[PDB]
């Protein structure tokens, strides 16, 4: 019986295997579309 | 509800009546309509008591 979770241990002089790095997945979902991207919109004249 | 929507259509405005509701004349706009986008058949209401 061992436990199921293990520890990095990071240190400074990590390797660039080793070394720590965040992560960040964008799942996009769609089925009214809420999140736009930069609405790019233009200056009115008249 | 409709379109993948619900949809709330809404006013605000009062009575001075005893039991009933009234007649006049009045309009609804909306309130919101929520990306809900579920199969619904019936309801219940919300009261406190």
């Amino acid at each position: 019986c061992y436990f199921p979770l293990q520890s990095y241990g990071f240190q400074p002089t990590n390797g660039v295997g080793y070394q720590p790095y965040r992560v960040v997945v964008l799942s996009f979902e769609l089925l009214p579309a809420t999140v736009c991207g930069p609405k790019k919109s233009t200056n009115l004249v008249k | 509800n409709i379109d993948g929507y619900f949809k709330i259509y809404s006013k605000h405005t009062p009575i001075n009546l005893v039991r009933d509701l009234p007649q006049g004349f009045s309009a609804l706009e909306p309130l919101v309509d929520l990306p809900i986008g579920i199969n619904i058949t019936r309801f219940q209401t919300l009261l406190a008591l």
